[PDB]
RNA sequence: GUGAACAGCCUCUAGUUGAUAGAAUAAUGUAGAUAAGGGAAGUCGGCAAAAUAGAUCCGUAACUUCGGGAUAAGGAUUGGC
RNA sequence: GCAGUCAAGCGUUCAUAGCGACAUUGCUUUUUGAUUCUUCGAUGUCGGCUCUUCCUAUCAUACCGAAGCAGAAUUCGGUAAGCGUUGGAUUGUUCACCCACUAAUAGGGAACGUGAGCUGGGUUUAGACCGUCGUGAGACAGGUUAGUUUUACCCUACUGAU
């Protein structure tokens, strides 16, 4: 009776005041957070063509996926690839501080070497890296000839 | 006749492969297990840190002799490329596709005669005889199904697990053309193929393997230079007790 | 008879004309015995590992221990991919 | 991890909770296994201790030999059928759940294992890797 | 009574109050200290986040069980155009 | 096991900062300060074009 | 178990064995009640102090009786070292005095909980608790002379050497100051004193060596004198059953 | 019309378009749903929900007052031209 | 607790009046780990789901001390409540005991926490059957079935928002 998505017992008879720590209902999200120890993999350059090409792939392509990022344009600028998940959403502004102290663990010392960068389209099930792949694999169409 | 322990496991044939002209070792952690092979083998044969399908158990996935090396299907292209870079041209290295992946449990062999699982297909049985340059026989040790886990071979002699009947030993030695003893390794483990590795001039086994058990292994593979294996009658006094 | 299972060795019955002998490469017979306490002995890359870091920290180059016709390309990188259809399917002799 | 398990066990998805009937893969003489508890589990209010691929769980035989039945004994999971994650880029899942029965040392009981054993289990238990006819 | 069954608290009391922040650009609360022999070095930089993508990598991690093996994982890509200086502010230390 | 703020580990971690892991940062703060000096020289060359 | 005896935890003197149990029930069980409380809360308060303390002496005494080797039906030799060294009469009396004391604590606990349910106030329930802990204290004060003995036998039975009578041994016997300590020093890795006087060793020292891929254990005697062949020291009597029972060279 | 049918669903003759409305889609609700792996471990208790269902053919136990039990259980099949 | 052996202390000036601590010695169903499956009757109503806090009399982790402690494994004690303390079976039951994991499954308070938060399982009306008692109406808190769960929009507290 009266709900199931809630807290059942919210207090006791003494003290006769709802405590500051009993999980009430309210705002979720749009807070400011600090998440530390994120590791930069790649510092690309906007004037540099073939950003997405590693030492392995040898395919001239930029990290901008097919039809671009979803809800965002194209990376034709300098970019920082960092692992994990920065708090915040797309088309928002982040601020990148540097480390606040000398980091001790061996994980903060390793030199990475990226072997393949994905650039398939994020607006659906991306199955091709470049549009040259898709027109190669599909064959030709009615609207081409 | 060397005792060696992978990280804290007495199992060696799981974690290493040893033939007459090469050796294969896992990559886990640190180079203590790799050093013990350089203590015995020296620089005379290549010893290879390798992984098979991104694993550490490389002695039960592969199978081979001094002529050839067989890897299963799940061996990636980089790891197949890595084996040929280290090993010389005298070895043949070929990826084999089957139903069953683990070739170590299924193929036990010396440089000359191989034994296979019964359910193996004849389109691989042709390939085994062609790559490894050996004969192939379809047989089971004591009605146990995996001939690679429960038997260990070299050109010198052969060792089987103690459930083998005496009638089964006399039949099976005509196929392998080597002497056969029922034995245990690492204090009574039935799995005698996984416990140890052996070639014609070296045997490497676990630390748990007791001194009566080294006496059997040093005998049947004739590890000292003046051993005709007939000293097992002199070593029968250890055998009656143990 | 169960201890006799661990005593009775088997005999081959010799079942061919074809002779089968063990193979030892002559560098093994030429090889000296390793000695634990000695001013001069080979390094045994445990000790290569020891002088630059301990056990878990030491980075083994898996390369620089294999055979090629030229040492100068021992550290090169396999491309492993072009646009489609990865490179390991195409390369061959001739 | 615990005793007998060589190396560390990475994170894979929790597929088998308490009270899960799974097939008995080996030739020991049992048909199916009933999970009652998972060794190396956590402690949290109202959670069920969930097994995964390659864990030693206590399992009673429901159908099989009467010698094996009515006594609790350890068992190692070899097939999962819940989608888990390999660290190379694929998610895979087997067809059914399966387990082989063992001593607390981590040694096998039977001689053979039918069907494919998981790759995550085959690195973890060497005695399972000795009896594994088919890996992956 | 005495709760009969212990359980950890729900929520983290460090992040109180949960409320909407003052602006869509969060201010930085603290900076790296000062290494006063080094050359002049800007402590931070600000850019625009844009999506996510996957990266495979040959993991060069000694000691792990994934040493010398390939690892797929997810990264973020933050669009980071160059940033131009327009002002200088100095701060005097007070006992306030 | 020992907690994060124990006196034993924080004495142990302070020695590693005296050793290897500060050398990599002091190598890092020299390479980045080199490129920031070449940030002015590229942007002064474009100012020379308008002087023409 | 066989072949060694080290897994016996401890045994405390009776003044301290009482102080362990009673201070434990002051710390574990609650202590704060009022006369204004409802009387079933008062009764179940004092029932638990008799019950938990009653279990408290038993769990101590259950650990003693299981841990001692049960000198009857072990082995004819391992019974017989303890016969000469530990005096089987005084061994079996004191371990029986604990088992009698274990039943009486269960007796007082199962009787006074039955009486404490008929209490009618705080005061009558307070008297039945103090009489219950007092009568449990009386049994333990009576148990002083066993527990003082059993601590001093717990030490040397931990320091007995491991011999297996079924495995292959060989005895070394003779007079005092012959050289049978010096023989044992060079034949194996063992710390046996080689001092030139009569009775250097006072226990059966054991050394282990190998011949033809086997384990041989070599056992030394303190050296013996026949003088009556009837009555003898506790030291020299250790040899004879080490001669009689062990089937070897 | 579909169908065993005055079932349910849609339509013809006839009748009504009345029941305060407009804009947005937070929490919690009332009403109605779907869910990976495990299948009652939930709980006073399988409460609830899921499962089965129409039809032709094969097949049906203990027991029984010989009438029943019985649609027992269980198993094959269904469109179009 | 009683029956004793004492005497460190006391009795207005004092041994032997009169007590009399720590001690000490004895039984209340078996000095030889054999037994001994003895769970010998609580007469006012709480239990659990959810969810916070607090006490330390500390089960686990931290650093220590002593041992009649080789190592390992334990036993006893100190500072210490920062952090954790579970999954199931029978019962309306708390309690109780078993199976199993685990580093450990520590003890208690907050109207014996907690009903405009729930549940209605139990307790506490009317219906009804059985057993005993009563000539009879009926009694029994002996046993067993079936039984209406109402309100927040107000002030304040608290989570959010101008
Ligand atoms: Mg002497």
């Amino acid at each position: 009776h009266r709900g199931l998505r809630k807290v059942a017992c919210i207090g006791a008879w003494h003290p006769a005041h709802v405590m500051w720590s009993v999980a009430r209902a309210g705002q979720r999200g749009y807070h400011s957070r600090t998440s530390i120890n994120h590791k930069i993999y790649r510092v690309g350059k906007g004037d540099d063509e073939a950003n997405g090409a590693t030492s392995f792939d040898r395919t001239k392509k930029t990290i901008t996926p097919m039809g671009g990022f979803v809800h965002y344009g194209e990376i034709k600028n300098d970019f920082i690839m960092v692992k994990g998940c920065i708090p915040g959403n797309r088309k928002r502004i982040v601020t990148l501080r540097k480390s606040l102290y000398t980091n001790t663990s061996r994980k903060a010392l390793e030199e990475v070497s990226l072997k393949w960068i994905d650039t398939a389209s994020k607006f659906g099930k991306g199955r091709f890296q470049t549009p040259a792949e898709k027109h190669a694999f599909m064959g030709t169409l009615k609207k081409d000839l | 006749a060397t005792r060696t322990q992978f990280e804290n496991s007495n199992e060696i044939g799981v974690f290493s492969k040893l033939t007459n002209t090469y050796c294969l070792v896992a990559v886990g952690g640190s180079e203590n297990f790799y050093s013990a092979f350089e203590a015995e083998l020296g620089d005379a044969i290549p010893i290879v840190h390798t992984t098979i399908a991104g694993t550490r158990i490389i002695g039960r996935m592969t199978a081979g002799n001094r002529r050839g090396l067989l890897v299963p299907t799940q061996t990636t292209d980089q790891e197949l490329q890595h084996l040929r870079n280290s090993l010389p041209d005298s070895v043949k290295i070929q990826r084999v596709e089957e139903r069953l992946s683990a070739l170590g449990n299924v193929i036990c062999c010396n440089d000359y005669v191989a034994l296979v699982h019964p359910d193996i297909d004849r389109e691989t049985e042709e390939l085994i005889s062609d790559v490894l340059g050996v004969e192939v026989f379809r047989q089971t040790i004591s009605g146990n199904i995996l001939v690679g886990s429960y038997c260990s071979l070299s050109n010198q002699g052969g060792l089987v697990h103690p459930q083998t009947s005496v009638q089964d030993q006399e039949e099976l030695s005509s196929l392998l053309q080597v002497p056969l003893v029922a034995g245990t390794v690492n204090r009574g483990s039935s799995v005698v193929g996984a416990g140890m590795v052996v070639n014609d001039y070296l045997a490497v086994t676990g630390l748990d393997t007791t001194a009566p058990e080294l006496s059997v292994i040093e005998s049947i593979f004739r590890l000292q230079d003046a051993q005709p294996e007939s000293i097992s009658g002199n070593l029968r006094d250890t055998l009656i007790e143990t | 008879n169960n201890v006799l299972n661990k005593i009775h060795v088997a005999q081959p019955q010799a079942r061919d004309d074809v002779k089968r002998t063990p193979f030892i490469p002559e560098s093994v017979k030429n090889l000296k015995k390793y000695d634990p306490e000695d001013p001069n002995r080979r390094k045994l890359a445990r000790d290569i590992e020891a002088e630059n870091g301990g056990a878990g920290v030491f980075n083994v180059n898996l390369k620089d221990k294999y055979l090629l016709e030229d040492d100068e390309w021992k550290n090169d990188i396999m491309p492993e991919i072009l646009d489609g259809k990865n490179v390991y399917d195409f390369l061959d002799p001739e | 991890s615990g005793n007998g398990a060589q190396g560390t066990k990475f994170r894979i998805s929790l597929g088998l909770p308490v009270g899960a009937i799974m097939n008995c893969a080996d030739n020991s003489g049992a048909r199916n296994l009933y999970i009652i508890a998972v060794k190396g589990s956590g402690s949290r209010l109202n959670r069920l201790p969930a097994a995964s691929l390659g864990d030693m769980v206590m399992a009673t035989v429901k159908k099989g030999k009467p010698e094996l039945r009515k006594k609790v004994m350890p068992a190692i999971v070899v097939r999962q059928a819940k989608s888990w994650r390999r660290r190379d880029g694929v998610f895979l899942y087997f067809e059914d759940n399966a387990g082989v029965i063992a001593n607390p040392k981590g040694e096998m009981k039977g001689s053979a294992i039918t069907g494919p054993v998981g790759k995550e289990c085959a690195d973890l238990w060497p005695r399972v890797a000795s009896n594994s006819g088919v890996v992956v | 009574s005495h709760r009969k069954y212990e359980a950890p608290r729900h929520g983290h009391l460090g992040f109180l109050p949960r409320k909407r922040a003052a602006s869509i650009r969060a201010r930085v609360k603290a900076f790296p200290k000062d290494d006063r022999s080094k050359p002049v070095a800007l402590t931070s930089f600000l850019g625009y986040k844009a999506g996510m993508t996957t990266i495979v990598r040959d993991l060069d991690r000694p000691g792990s069980k994934f040493h010398k093996r390939e690892v797929v994982e997810a990264v973020t890509v933050v669009d980071t155009p160059p940033v131009v200086v327009v002002g200088v502010v100095g701060y005097v230390e007070t006992p306030r | 096991a020992k907690s994060l703020r124990a006196s034993s580990h924080l004495n142990a971690k302070s020695v590693k900062r005296r050793g290897v892991f500060q050398k990599a940062v002091d190598a890092r703060e020299q390479r980045i300060s080199d490129k920031l000096k070449e940030d002015l020289l590229k942007q002064k060359l474009e100012d020379l074009k308008k002087k023409e | 178990m066989q072949l060694s005896w080290k897994d016996i935890p401890t045994v405390a003197p009776a003044n301290d064995l009482l102080d362990i149990v009673l201070n434990r029930t002051q710390r574990k069980t609650p202590t704060v009640i009022r006369p204004g409380f409802k009387i079933t809360r008062i009764r179940a308060f004092y029932m638990r102090k008799v019950k938990y303390t009653g279990e408290g002496f038993v769990e101590k005494f259950e650990d003693i009786l299981k841990g001692f080797p049960n000198i009857n039906d072990v082995h004819p030799f391992h019974r017989d070292l303890m016969d000469t060294l530990y005096e089987k009469n005084h061994y079996k009396i004191s371990l029986a005095a604990i088992s009698r004391a274990k039943s009486l604590v269960e007796q007082v606990a199962r009787d006074y909980v039955r009486l404490l349910k008929f209490g009618q106030s705080l005061f009558q329930c307070k008297q039945l608790k103090r009489a219950a802990l007092g009568r449990m204290a009386t049994i333990v004060k009576k148990l002083r002379d066993p527990l003082a003995y059993l601590e001093q036998v717990r030490q040397h039975i931990g320091r007995l050497p491991s011999i297996d009578p079924n495995t292959r041994t060989l005895l070394i016997c003779g007079y005092p100051n012959v050289g049978k300590s010096s023989f044992l020093r060079c034949i194996t890795k063992s710390d046996v004193d080689v001092q030139p006087y009569a009775f250097t060793t006072k226990s059966l020292y054991v050394g282990h060596f190998d011949y033809k891929y086997l384990r041989f254990q070599a056992i030394d005697t303190p050296g013996i004198l026949d003088r009556p062949t009837e009555e003898m020291n506790n030291i020299e009597m250790q040899s004879i059953y080490a001669i009689a029972h062990l089937r070897s060279c």
